[PDB]
């Protein structure tokens, strides 16, 4: 019934500036106090800033004071984040919540908002090259920047034995991941395993053959 | 000829207090046989403190206090002496050295509407824990946190009470619950309340 | 949806007698029952909550009981400002809030013989065009009474509107007017325009009349 | 100012477990706590209020308990839909705002043991040849979800360039992971052997590659 | 010291709509449950709904003869309640009540009403305002003197008698339709014959929905 729909969330540089958006459904919208709430990669949860019914009282965090700007519109059902002066440490998915007898009762699903300082680079693709009757080829795509990339075998023709990780985030401030294709020996058939990795941010599309050493 | 206690007042009322400002009366001078309550077989909840029921109708005491009131069957637990919880800490709260009973019993078809009973009320804020025996009927605007509230709710300002809306349709956890909590008093001064043992 | 029903619908008794009001719910309703008193021109006013608990300020004459689908107001002992309208409303089903039809309690008194005035029509009403004839029945008991127009010496029919006060809070009496309506013509035709009151209070019928 | 919670929590399906929380006066002693469950990939859900109060729809296996300055929250009957992070949260009497603890990751052990899956991969030519050279260790198929792995050269631990993805689950419901060393051409081609040490449940698998 | 004041309403045509406000003081408004019931002409009370406090989810519950036409709303802000009346029929002419119940201690008791406005009527009806003709009904132990309410529409009329001075014996009947479809009533007072030598009596008219006040002397 109570929904909380958040958007106006994407990437930006240090010292931008980005306003998020909040459109409230199935209650009396000027009637509860709302609030948001961010939550950074892997950490976890700090209120930024919260906001009366009408808007005529408005409460922030030390650690967004002075450049975030919370309001609300109740001719709309909608609470909106005006976020200034960005900095690294303020990349987080940022929540929207209803206040309920002191606590946050309903949430929304969040908005991802990044302050990164990097630039759209495409990536460098290398193959890992493979050697009981199970042979394992893959390979790296590195230092690419922003997510995501997609990864498939052969343009979709292999499905079946392929996992491709989770990206990790280096001190780069750039991403890398890689693919591997665990099939058995008989490894002659598909005698040509490519890799085709898209980074369509970069429009970087880069084939790869990855043949067994 | 025998004065027999005024139970019946207390236990059979059309109306029970809201555990927040939780009733008292004082029985004194009469007789009362306790083991009709406790072989009653009405009450889900006749625990004593500091005596035995079976020697309840040959005691004596100087002053006897009747306390009632409406929690959830879940929450009649926290009567007894050394719990904690929403009741025991910020609406009624036993002392650790108590004597005396707790009655307790299922209220569903008497407390409950439909569409909710908002009549029985308990506190849900509250800076510091109850003292034994202690009374809060405060309806002041509750402050978490630094900023004032000037008497207005809203964001970290809320009303200290909330109502239970007892349904017939709760699960009997949720279902109204009424409590009468007997003390029994002894001071050095001659005992008016006996039982019929003595 | 829980329906009450309120009996009698109405009551005549005498100044110091005890008066009953019963009240039935299709459905059992528990102790959520209150009672509350209407007097003409007024606000409801609660009288009895829980069933039995009286409201403070309330006088001690009233009180209540029941439980379940039955319950009852009583008055030890009828006064005359107790003329109103009683009705029970019950609160089982906080979503659907439901009263009682009401219960009329009037108040019996001794026979009061009306004091008949007849006012002919005002000169500035005449000038409009309509002539309108009050004929005034102060202060009297029972409310049966019969008001015969009789303009010259002939019966009118169906020109006259009777209207009558709520019972008085004080003396317990009723008060009526019937009001002839006509035309300026037939009012300058005619002459003696009479109001003829026959009432139990009237050892005869009493005959107020004016000649225009 | 800051509210202290235990890292990790573990337990078998059935079983019971209390999460902790610890602060000052100013917060968990003179102010309400809340807690908030946690599924990585949604929304915290709030399961307690006003320190011990069960929101709509909770069920009543979610305790709240609090002492002096230190909360609780006990879970009776663990399942597998309960395999998620906790925070607990207050205020304090010196800030605006609400307060949140680190968290603590409560791991439903539904599935048995499952040794984790290593392969690692030598730097490929192309990036030598590039003046670049990284050794990818991939995890795989291992429960619990939690893997420390530590990389050596020659025996002797690496002290830089490993950087290492968070667990992350699979379609069979166990747990994946990698770890990525980046070397210069120079100290791939200065040892004998690199390797890659895996850790799960006290005991750690080991893959190792060498120049060719 | 708790009070209500309930305003707005009159005439209005079917299907028309209206706005009642009721205004609360005395009392903490936020802390009340607040309600609405009606009274068609001579016909009892209906209950018509009502709002819970803000603490209690402030939802409101609407009786089934007007759900989907009616809606309560609060603003504690200002402490007044609101009734807003669409789809208005003739069935909906009545005096509307605002009231709230005994919970403003500790024992509470939701939905028995302690505290009762003075009501506004709304008149539901195709005919139109009329303003009334007040004429003067001319006295002769005791004799008898009163004003006539003529021709108005809608209800009600207020009448009193030299400002409130004059009270004893005031008998203000209830208004009678004519065939006209306008009401009309009258307004008498028994007085001491010697009393007319002395003392001026004068009956205060006032209809508010035609913005009418008279004040007429009935002289001897
Ligand atoms: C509150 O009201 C209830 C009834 O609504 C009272 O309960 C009554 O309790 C007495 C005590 O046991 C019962 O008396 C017994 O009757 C059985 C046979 O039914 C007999 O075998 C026993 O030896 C004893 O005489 C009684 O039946 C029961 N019900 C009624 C209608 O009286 C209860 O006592 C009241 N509470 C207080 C504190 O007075």
């Amino acid at each position: 019934e109570v929904q909380l729909l958040e958007s106006g969330g994407g990437l930006v540089q240090p010292g931008g500036s980005l306003r998020l958006s909040c459109a409230a459904s199935g209650f009396t919208f000027s009637r509860f106090a709302m609030t948001w709430v961010r939550q950074a990669p892997g950490k976890g949860l700090e209120w930024v800033s919260a906001i009366s019914g009408s808007g005529g009282s408005t409460y922030y965090a030390d650690s967004v004071k002075g450049r975030f700007t919370i309001s609300r519109d109740n001719s709309k059902n909608t609470l909106y984040l005006q976020m200034n002066s960005l900095r690294a440490e303020d990349t987080a998915v940022y929540y929207c919540a209803k206040v309920g007898w002191g606590a946050f009762d309903i949430w929304g699903q969040g908005t991802m908002v990044t302050v990164s300082s990097a630039s759209t680079k495409g990536p460098s693709v290398f193959p890992l090259a493979p050697s009981g009757g199970t042979a394992a080829l893959g390979c790296l795509v590195k230092d690419y920047f922003p997510e995501p990339v997609t990864v498939s075998w052969n343009s979709g023709a292999l499905t079946s034995g392929v996992h491709t990780f989770p990206a990790v985030l280096q001190s780069s401030g750039l991403y890398s991941l890689s693919s591997v294709v665990t099939v058995p020996s008989s490894s002659l058939g598909t005698q040509t395993y490519i890799c085709n990795v898209n980074h369509k941010p970069s429009n970087t599309k880069v084939d790869k053959k990855v043949e067994p050493k | 000829i025998t004065n027999l206690c005024p139970f019946g007042e207390v236990f059979n009322a059309t109306r029970f207090a809201s555990v927040y400002a939780w009733n008292r009366k004082r029985i004194s001078n009469c007789v009362a046989d306790y083991s009709v309550l406790y072989n009653s077989a009405s009450f889900s909840t006749f625990k004593c403190y500091g005596v035995s029921p079976t020697k309840l109708n040959d005691l004596c005491f100087t002053n006897v206090y009747a306390d009632s009131f409406v929690i959830r069957g879940d929450e009649v637990r926290q009567i007894a002496p050394g719990q904690t919880g929403k009741i025991a800490d910020y609406n009624y709260k036993l002392p650790d050295d108590f004597t005396g009973c707790v009655i307790a019993w299922n209220s569903n078809n008497l407390d409950s509407k439909v569409g909710g009973n908002y009549n029985y009320l308990y506190r849900l804020f509250r800076k510091s824990n109850l003292k034994p025996f202690e009374r809060d009927i405060s309806t002041e605007i509750y402050q978490a946190g630094s900023t004032p509230c000037n008497g207005v709710e809203g964001f970290n300002c809320y009303f200290p009470l909330q109502s239970y809306g007892f349904q017939p349709t709760n699960g009997v956890g949720y279902q109204p619950y009424r409590v009468v909590v007997l003390s029994f008093e002894l001071l050095h001064a001659p005992a008016t309340v006996c039982g019929p043992g003595s | 949806d829980i329906q009450m029903t309120q009996s009698p619908s109405s009551l005549s008794a005498s100044v110091g007698d005890r008066v009953t009001v019963t009240c039935r719910a299709s459905q059992s309703i528990r102790s959520y029952l209150n009672w509350y008193q209407q007097k003409p021109g007024k606000a409801p006013k609660l009288l009895i909550y829980a069933a039995s608990s009286l409201q403070s300020g309330v006088p001690s004459r009233f009180s209540g009981s029941g439980s379940g689908t039955d319950f009852t107001l009583t008055i030890s002992s009828l006064q005359p400002e107790d003329f109103a309208t009683y009705y029970c409303q019950q609160s089982y089903t906080t979503p659907a809030i439901t009263f009682g039809q009401g219960t009329r309690v009037q108040i019996k008194r001794t026979v009061a013989a009306p004091s008949v005035f007849i006012f002919p029509p005002s000169d500035e009403q005449l000038k409009s065009g309509t002539a309108s004839v009050v004929c005034l029945l102060n202060n009297f008991y029972p409310r049966e009474a019969k008001v015969q127009w009789k303009v010259d010496n002939a019966l009118q029919s169906g020109n006259s509107q009777e209207s009558v006060t709520e019972q008085d809070s004080k003396d317990s009496t009723y008060s009526l007017s019937s009001t002839l309506t006509l035309s300026k013509a037939d009012y300058e035709k005619h002459k003696v325009y009479a109001c003829e009151v026959t009432h139990q209070g009237l050892s005869s019928p009493v005959t107020k009349s004016f000649n225009r | 100012s800051v509210l202290t919670q235990p890292p990790s929590a573990s337990g078998t399906p059935g079983q019971s477990v209390s999460i902790s929380c610890s602060g000052t006066y100013s917060n968990i002693g003179s102010n309400p706590v809340n807690w908030y469950q946690q599924v990585p990939g949604t929304a915290p859900k709030l399961l307690i209020y006003a320190n011990d109060q069960r929101p709509s729809g909770v069920p009543d296996r979610f305790s709240g308990s609090k002492s002096a300055t230190s909360a609780f929250l006990a879970i009776g009957g663990l399942q597998s839909e309960d395999d998620a992070d906790y925070y607990c949260s207050t205020w304090d009497d010196s800030l605006p705002g609400p307060l949140f603890g680190g968290g603590t990751k409560l791991t439903v052990l539904g599935q048995p043991k499952a040794n984790p899956t290593v392969t690692l991969f030598p730097p490929s030519s192309e990036e030598l040849q590039a003046n670049k050279a990284t050794l990818v260790c991939l995890i795989s198929d291992f429960y619990p979800g939690a893997v420390t792995v530590a990389w050596k050269a020659d025996g002797s631990p690496v002290k830089a360039g490993v950087e290492t993805t968070k667990p992350s689950k699979q379609s069979n419901n166990k747990y994946a992971a990698s770890s990525y060393l980046s070397l210069t051409p120079e100290q791939w081609k200065s040892h004998r052997s690199y390797s890659c040490q895996v850790t799960h449940e006290g005991s750690t698998v080991e893959k190792t590659v060498a120049p060719t």
